[PDB]
């Protein structure tokens, strides 16, 4: 059983090629620039080294000149783990206000169950009341036409 | 700290300048580090620091 | 194991972390003790006796432990007809006295529902000691009137 | 507990990470895959994981 | 996003299922007080006759 950790562009690539290997990534946020700490399995590592630099203030031709040097190959890796990470982020904030719409349904089902609970039970007992002061009315207009 | 102090050497270099660089782009991906670190020192260089 | 291992994972502070939570020095013994092993039986009723256990700090009351102490050199001096010091004697009169408690909590720990027979098997594995227990108590005390 | 060396660690956590700070993870190995290379810069806690 | 389509669709219907119970409740609660009046109406014209 193996565990290993890379930061090499070939072994990003490394499990997908061979059978019985699993490639994984530990997940960073760029907008904080911290790391999530969050094990994202058969996801591999983006770097993002440009997009750092960008955000901590490195002149845009410089990054612009740097990704020149790169291979055709390298600049869609990272790319492509960029749409399908943005995706899986799409989907989570999608999935959370689904889960705040589901718990509000479920609550506002409850309330309505009470509510239809309270509502037979109040009618029940006006049918009760209303049947007793009948009888009782009933009563006193037989004992006074007896009288 | 390596990408901000550089930003700053980069903000304030001249040709009148020394500039002492410990492995430049280190701590990330080797080709994205080699690529970052021949700019910056094509930039420098072209201050004649 | 690798020793070395166990060192540069920090496993002795994992450790620790247990024994802040123990309620006598007993539990700290077999903690320090505690290291990874392949018999697979005994690990797998080690983590079935702690989940029991959850399931007991979780659900139930908390298991008294106060006044224990270990009683191993006063049980080994006593056995070989070596005459004990009240200290030794107070440590196993606190010892028996924790026996006590301990059999009070899992006779009111037993009138729930599910009786899991581990701990009902450690209750009724404890004897009524109370007759050394009350020797103890009227023999070992400073004032002399009750040692009258 | 098992001897085939299967591990499924559900919401998995750090032991000696503080309980506001650690991140928990589903971390599973030796079933479909008996190797897991983690991949990417040295940001990530890949030495905490 | 078919989930949360289904979902605010329900809730839709409960919210509207509220707002008619409520006035069901009103209705109802209304003439069970017209017939328990009616009643006691009828039973005191039956003796006044």
């Amino acid at each position: 059983r193996v565990l290993a950790t890379t930061h090499y562009p070939e072994l990003k690539a490394y499990g997908y090629n061979r059978e019985g290997v699993m490639n994984a990534s530990v997940e960073f946020d760029i907008e904080t620039l911290s790391p999530t700490y969050k094990l994202l399995i058969g996801v591999p590592g983006r770097s993002n080294a440009f997009e750092i630099s960008k955000r901590l203030g490195l002149p845009d031709h410089i990054i612009g000149q740097a990704k020149s040097e790169m291979t055709a190959e390298h600049n869609e890796v990272d790319t492509m783990i960029a749409s399908l990470e943005q995706s899986k982020k799409r989907a989570e904030e999608e999935l959370s206000e689904t889960e705040s719409i589901r718990k509000e349904a479920e609550k506002l089902h409850k309330e309505l169950q009470q509510q239809i609970i309270e509502l037979n039970s109040k009618k029940d007992k006006m049918l009760e009341e209303a049947e007793q002061q009948a009888a009782e009315k009933v009563k006193a207009a037989m004992k006074e036409a007896e009288d | 700290s390596h990408m901000v102090n550089i930003v700053g050497i980069l903000e304030q270099v001249n040709e009148n300048s020394l500039v002492l660089f410990d492995e430049l782009g280190a701590g990330t991906d080797p080709q994205e580090g080699a690529a970052l670190a021949m700019s910056i020192l094509d930039d420098v260089h072209r201050t004649n620091a | 194991m690798q020793q070395k291992v166990l060192s540069a994972l920090e496993f002795h502070k994992v450790k620790e972390q247990v024994i802040g939570h123990a309620a006598s020095s007993l539990g700290k013994e077999m903690l320090l003790e505690l290291k990874p092993s392949a018999s697979i039986d005994e690990i797998k009723k080690q983590l079935d006796e702690v989940d029991e256990a959850s399931d007991i700090i979780r659900l139930r009351g908390q298991a008294p432990f106060g006044g224990l102490v270990d009683i191993r050199g006063a049980l080994r001096r006593a056995e070989i007809g070596s005459v004990l010091s009240p200290s030794e004697f107070t440590e196993i009169s606190g010892l028996l006295y924790a026996v006590k408690q301990m059999k009070h909590f899992i006779t009111q720990m037993a009138e729930d529902g599910v009786d899991i027979p581990l701990i009902h098997q450690h209750a009724e594995q404890l004897i009524t000691l109370s007759d050394l227990e009350r020797d103890i108590n009227s023999c070992i005390d400073d004032h002399g009137e009750v040692l009258d | 507990m098992n001897d085939t060396g299967f591990i499924r660690l559900k919401k998995a956590r750090h032991p000696l990470l503080p309980p506001d700070q650690v991140v928990a993870n589903d971390i599973e190995l030796g079933r479909d895959f008996s190797t897991i290379v983690i991949t990417g810069p040295n940001t990530g806690g890949k030495t905490v994981t």
